[PDB]
């Protein structure tokens, strides 16, 4: 707002409320939400399992 | 197990692992976007893919 | 995936700046560069701990 | 996903009406708007699915 | 370039040709590429069947 920077670089995802605020660039990097869990460890280790 | 679940599936789900066999043939559209792109990409796997 | 949102770089209104990176991400993006530049910062350090 | 590729509209050297098209277009993407419309044409038959 | 059209809502990908000549907004879909191939319909062939 101030313009101690002319370019404000950094991971930040472009949003409704920045942009009328102050400009971004392209996305560079376009992503989302996700939703992230463990691996299935199945019981399949074990020389006794037989 | 196999015969009751039947967990049929391509061994192919990636671009490399696409790249990797050559008995199912590739392409996509010519002269499209998608080649032209194959086009300078020169990644490790792609550049066979363009060949 | 759950969002659709992708990063930018804050620019000045008038900023004659955006433009021209602009046209200089689309040229990273069109040469490929872009995929390595994530891989080495995302996939390169877990060469090793890869399963 | 191999790319990452955008579309949009197109305009001339700093429209003014890009920079409120734009900003439009990022309430509705973050209202869930273009979402709904994104799998309205897509889905016409669903996932006829027996096994 | 002309003005004729001033908007151009369309599937236009945003490239750095178009981009030279014509500003583009920000994307309201990002595409990438991807495979497409037949649902798997998966057949046992003899040696690798049993």
């Amino acid at each position: 707002i101030d313009h101690k920077a002319d370019l404000a670089v950094a991971p930040l995802a472009i949003t409704y409320v920045r942009e009328k605020v102050i400009d971004f660039s392209k996305p560079f990097m376009t992503l989302g939400i996700s939703i992230l869990y463990r691996k299935p460890n199945g019981t399949n280790p074990g020389v006794f399992s037989f | 197990a196999f015969l009751t679940v039947e967990r049929m599936e391509s061994p192919i789900d990636s671009a490399d692992d696409l790249a990797k066999q050559t008995k199912i043939e590739y392409g996509a559209v010519e002269d499209g976007a998608t080649m032209t792109f194959f086009k300078k990409s020169k990644i490790s796997t792609y550049d066979k893919m363009w060949a | 995936l759950i969002d659709s949102k992708g990063y930018g770089v804050g620019t000045p209104m008038g900023s004659p700046y955006r433009d021209k990176i602009t046209i200089a991400i689309l040229q990273l993006q069109e040469e490929g560069k872009l995929h390595m530049m994530k891989e080495k910062w995302w996939r390169g350090n877990g060469c090793p701990e890869e399963e």
